[PDB]
Order: C-alpha cells, then sequence, then structure tokens
C-alpha cells in the first residue's frame, strides 16, 4: 500500500532499495556456509513476497 | 495511497452520450472489483454497475441497456459509456474499487441532463 525503503548487508556489498514491497510478517535471511570453504556465508532473502 | 482518476463529465441535452473514465493506480492488488455510484442531491449512494477481473458486467435495472462497461487491462483503468441520457440520471458518479483490503472511493464528476 505505501513505499517502503529497505537496506540489507549480504558478504560482499550493500542493496538499498525503494519500492512496494509486500513485506511478511517475519523478514529474515536464512544463512548457510559452503561444505568446503566457510569463508563467506550464503544468504537466502526472505524479506519481502514481491 | 491508490489514487482514482475519474473524468469525462460535464453538461449534455437530453439524448446525448458521454464516456467517463476511471484510472486505478498504486497498489490495486490485482483480483480487483470496480464499480459505479449514483447519488442526486437527495438520495444515497444508487449500484450503478460492477465489473470484476473475471469480466463479468453487472447493471442495475435503472438503466437497462443504456450504460456499458469497458476495461483496460494494460492500464487496468475503466471507462463507462454513457448514452440515450435521461434526466433522470443527474447524478454525481463515483468509483468503487474494492481492491482486496482497503476499499477506495472517488471524488466525483458531475453528470447533467436537461432541456
Amino acid at each position: 500500500k505505501t513505499q517502503s525503503l529497505l537496506i540489507v548487508n549480504n558478504a560482499t556489498n550493500v542493496v538499498i532499495k525503494v519500492c512496494e514491497f509486500q513485506f511478511c510478517n517475519d523478514p529474515f535471511l536464512g544463512v548457510y556456509y559452503h561444505k568446503n570453504n566457510k569463508s563467506w556465508m550464503e544468504s537466502e532473502f526472505r524479506v519481502y513476497s514481491s | 495511497q491508490v489514487q482514482l482518476q475519474e473524468s469525462g463529465g460535464g453538461l449534455v441535452q437530453a439524448g446525448g452520450s458521454l464516456r467517463l473514465s476511471c484510472a486505478a493506480s498504486g497498489s490495486i492488488f490485482s483480483p480487483n472489483t470496480m464499480g459505479w455510484f449514483r447519488q442526486a442531491l437527495g438520495k444515497q449512494r444508487e449500484m450503478v454497475a460492477v465489473i470484476s477481473s473475471i469480466a463479468s458486467t453487472q447493471y442495475a435495472n435503472f438503466v437497462k441497456g443504456r450504460f456499458t462497461i469497458t476495461r483496460d487491462n494494460t492500464k487496468n483503468t475503466v471507462h463507462l459509456q454513457m448514452n440515450s441520457l435521461i434526466p433522470e440520471d443527474t447524478a454525481v458518479y463515483y468509483c468503487y474499487a474494492v481492491d482486496k483490503s482497503q476499499d477506495y472511493w472517488g471524488q466525483g464528476t458531475q453528470v447533467t441532463v436537461s432541456s
């Protein structure tokens, strides 16, 4: 219904986005490490539906 | 802030034709239903007509076979062609964007027909 602003920081850079996000009740980033390196951590964004 | 733009009314002699337009902008969640309502000074909101996303058209018995609703899917807009106008149609008309939660209401365009 209203415009929203979104800041996320993954392992590489910043994502700053201003859009009409359909946020869910509990936004989060699912974190998993890779099986061999574990130096960085991969993120799955579950913040907004659309 | 979902906004609805209604335009195309005014003064027309008996027997004339007009084409009003509502553009719905903002959220307008896809399964929406756009309707048109009548109000003359001293009366209530009269259900003129309704269209859903199913493309079905529903009209009242007051204006049988005279008023039509057209849809534009590309811009998701609506235009009513009001033809064969009669002084009993002298009333301000409004849009009813059902949407999927926060029902929206119009600003208004005056429709006058008399001789």
